[PDB]
């Protein structure tokens, strides 16, 4: 899964 | 980056009236934006976000609308508390930038202020200073500028202001003016002066006194 | 540094302040300026059991 | 849910504050953080964030060079640092949590932390003069209160007796130290008729004084 802090920042694994 | 836009500064309003705030986005927004309150000595605290949704707990009286770079926040029946600060905020794109803000205050009959003069105690003049106070106090509107003057002529160094937030009992406003010098220079000069401007006088409210 | 105590014994201004310092006369010096500040002239004591000055009109 | 900040902050220029911003309720990393600047009488102001998952510290054009964040993951505590202060720096700062995930619609600020004061002045402890303000239908009275540092000082009237017709200002910081002032209004039969006192306390200097406001003349 992905976390995704702001709308504009990429997703970490 | 991208400019925010709060109109008006400052807003007049009644109890059980409703009231619109706007914000104009310098561009295309979506509808990435959301509305906060602010209560004095207080942190801000969300009521609306994506422009039209309302925050949980917060009361039915508050609503956004809008899309793009036009946007509104009503309150539909003013309550006491209600008369506070209110910011916009546009979350699409860094650096998230905030409206300038707006503070609601409460309507009243206009009121001269009562303005009062006070020389240098002797206390204060024994350790060699010397400061002169105005007090203006329980005007309305919110809108005054006090001039001091030394002989005659116009003096703007030395000046400390301070104000009042809007009183809760009968809504007025006051204001506090400390004109600072050396015991050197007050005791150089003779007459003392100051000159309050306001909407309810053609004419400067003015107190003086010579030394 | 020790806290040092100033009670106020004056016409129109009465109290108490403190002031921390290395020892008691330079605490005396800081006293003698806030009351000159505020307009207080007087006599001078200073008991050491309890680090009290006083100031009397 | 909460966001707990750390205390008051006074600081000489040049000097450097940390301030922290402890959240409690949630998984720490699932959000990240954000400080806001307000001075004084002025509006919100967005410095920068931080991503709690990464540690990547994004900063606003105006907060470049002095403004440093960090965080401490196993206390789920974030800091702001303001190296080397100047005047400028005298204000209130928030952190508050930005409310996003992979997949949401919505983009908000939700909880914020209660703020933290940073005063910047070259003074140390510094307790106040107390000056009367007297005149020379109804008669206006005050005391001016100059010199002190750092904030607050407290004021009454007759020991809160007198609270109708009280104007108590906002303190102004001028050249490192603070003046604040109030007025009292009463009726004319009652001073100097009857003794009008003000009461002013400043806790960190453990200043408590009364002074009496005499009339001097007619």
């Amino acid at each position: 899964h992905f976390v995704q802090q702001t709308p504009k920042s990429q997703p970490t694994l | 980056g991208i400019v925010m836009t709060q109109t008006p500064a400052s807003q007049s309003a009644s109890l059980g009236e409703s009231v619109t705030i706007t914000c104009l986005a310098s561009q295309t927004i979506g509808t990435w934006l959301a509305w906060y309150q602010q209560k004095p000595g207080k942190s801000p605290q969300l009521l609306i976000y994506a422009a039209t949704s309302l925050a949980d707990g917060v009361p039915s009286r508050f609503s956004g609308s809008g899309s793009g770079t036009k946007f509104s926040f009503k309150i539909s029946s003013l309550q006491a508390e209600d008369f506070v600060s209110y910011y916009c905020q546009q979350l699409s794109s860094t650096p998230y930038t905030f409206g300038g803000g707006t503070k609601l205050e409460i309507k009243r009959a206009d009121a001269a202020p009562t303005v009062s003069i006070f020389p240098p105690s002797s206390e204060q003049l024994t350790s060699g200073g010397a400061s002169v106070v105005c007090f203006l106090n329980n005007f309305y509107p919110k809108d005054i500028n006090v001039k001091w003057k030394i002989d005659g002529k116009e003096r703007q160094n030395g000046v400390l202001n301070s104000w009042t937030d809007q009183d809760s009992k009968d809504s007025t406003y006051s204001m506090s003016s400390t004109l600072t010098l050396t015991k050197d220079e007050y005791e150089r000069h003779n007459s003392y002066t100051c000159e309050a401007t306001h909407k309810t006088s053609t004419s400067p409210i003015v107190k003086s006194f010579n030394r | 540094v020790t806290t040092y105590k100033l009670v106020i014994n004056g016409k129109t201004l009465k109290g108490e302040t403190t002031t921390k310092a290395v020892d008691a006369a330079t605490a005396e010096k800081v006293f003698k300026q806030y009351a000159n500040d505020n307009g207080v002239d007087g006599e001078w004591t200073y008991d050491d059991a309890t680090k009290t000055f006083t100031v009397t009109e | 849910v909460q966001l707990q900040q750390s205390g008051p902050e006074l600081k000489k220029p040049g000097e450097t504050v940390k301030l922290s911003c402890k959240a409690s309720g949630y998984t720490f990393t699932n959000f990240g953080l954000n400080w806001m600047k307000q001075a004084p009488g002025k509006g919100l102001k967005w410095m920068g964030w931080i991503n709690t998952y990464t540690g990547e510290s994004t900063y606003a054009d105006d907060f470049k060079g002095r403004f440093a964040f960090s965080l401490e993951t196993s206390a789920s505590t974030a800091y702001l640092q303001i190296n080397n202060v100047k005047n400028e720096d005298t204000a209130t700062y928030f952190c508050a949590r930005g409310f996003y995930y992979y997949g949401s619609r919505y983009f908000y600020f939700d909880y914020w932390g209660q703020g933290t004061t940073l005063t910047v002045s070259s003074a140390k402890t510094t307790a106040p003069s107390v000056y009367p303000l007297a005149p020379v239908s109804s008669v206006t009275l005050g005391c001016l209160v100059k010199g002190y540092f750092p904030e607050p000082v407290t004021l009454t009237w007759n020991s809160g007796s007198l609270s109708s017709g009280v104007h108590t200002f906002p303190a102004v910081l001028q050249s490192d130290l603070y003046t604040l002032s109030s007025s009292v209004t009463v009726t004319s039969s009652t001073w100097p008729s009857q003794s009008i006192t003000c009461n002013v306390a400043h806790p960190a200097s453990s200043t408590k004084v009364d002074k009496k406001i005499e009339p001097r003349g007619p």
